[PDB]
Protein backbone atom coordinates (compact mmCIF):
# COMPACT_ATOMS: atom_id res chain seq x y z
CA UNK A 1 0.00 0.00 0.00
CA UNK A 2 0.83 3.45 -1.04
CA UNK A 3 0.03 6.63 1.12
CA UNK A 4 -1.16 9.70 -0.42
CA UNK A 5 0.75 11.50 1.86
CA UNK A 6 2.56 13.38 -0.30
CA UNK A 7 0.69 12.63 -3.57
CA UNK A 8 -3.17 14.59 -1.75
CA UNK A 9 -4.97 16.14 -4.05
CA UNK A 10 -5.46 19.73 -4.83
CA UNK A 11 -8.42 22.45 -4.35
CA UNK A 12 -8.96 25.34 -6.37
CA UNK A 13 -10.64 29.19 -5.05
CA UNK A 14 -10.03 32.11 -7.62
CA UNK A 15 -8.31 35.45 -6.00
CA UNK A 16 -11.58 37.57 -6.85
CA UNK A 17 -10.49 40.93 -7.56
CA UNK A 18 -14.22 41.71 -6.49
CA UNK A 19 -13.23 43.58 -3.35
CA UNK A 20 -11.40 46.29 -5.43
CA UNK A 21 -13.12 46.15 -8.21
CA UNK A 22 -15.18 49.70 -9.85
CA UNK A 23 -18.48 50.24 -10.25
CA UNK A 24 -21.06 50.41 -12.88
CA UNK A 25 -22.11 53.84 -13.30
CA UNK A 26 -25.64 55.19 -14.67
CA UNK A 27 -25.83 58.50 -16.70
CA UNK A 28 -28.30 61.18 -16.36
CA UNK A 29 -28.17 63.98 -18.71
CA UNK A 30 -29.07 67.25 -16.47
CA UNK A 31 -31.82 68.70 -18.43
CA UNK A 32 -32.27 72.01 -19.22
CA UNK A 33 -35.24 72.72 -17.36
CA UNK A 34 -38.59 74.29 -18.24
CA UNK A 35 -39.08 74.95 -14.43
CA UNK A 36 -36.16 77.30 -15.11
CA UNK A 37 -36.82 80.57 -17.37
CA UNK A 38 -36.41 78.17 -20.61
CA UNK A 39 -37.21 79.97 -23.67
CA UNK A 40 -40.68 79.43 -25.99
CA UNK A 41 -40.57 78.60 -29.69
CA UNK A 42 -42.27 82.64 -31.13
CA UNK A 43 -45.59 81.43 -32.79
CA UNK A 44 -46.35 84.65 -34.38
CA UNK A 45 -49.78 86.25 -35.45
CA UNK A 46 -50.59 89.01 -37.74
CA UNK A 47 -52.28 92.29 -36.85
CA UNK A 48 -54.01 92.90 -39.89
CA UNK B 1 -22.27 62.31 -8.47
CA UNK B 2 -19.47 63.23 -10.35
CA UNK B 3 -20.45 65.08 -13.80
CA UNK B 4 -19.20 64.39 -17.36
CA UNK B 5 -19.41 66.96 -20.55
CA UNK B 6 -19.90 65.24 -24.10
CA UNK B 7 -16.80 66.04 -26.94
CA UNK B 8 -19.69 66.01 -29.53
CA UNK B 9 -18.63 68.54 -32.26
CA UNK B 10 -21.04 71.43 -33.43
CA UNK B 11 -21.26 69.17 -36.92
CA UNK B 12 -23.11 66.52 -34.99
CA UNK B 13 -25.91 68.18 -33.04
CA UNK B 14 -27.69 68.58 -36.36
CA UNK B 15 -31.45 66.38 -36.19
CA UNK B 16 -33.97 66.29 -38.66
CA UNK B 17 -37.67 65.55 -38.18
CA UNK B 18 -40.15 63.87 -39.75
CA UNK B 19 -43.77 63.86 -38.58
CA UNK B 20 -47.47 63.72 -39.38
CA UNK B 21 -50.16 66.68 -38.54
CA UNK B 22 -51.77 64.70 -35.55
Amino acid sequence: VREPGSQACLAIDPLVGEEGGAAVAKLEPHLQPRGQPAPQPLHTLVLA
Amino acid sequence: GTLKTSNLPEELRKVFITYSMD
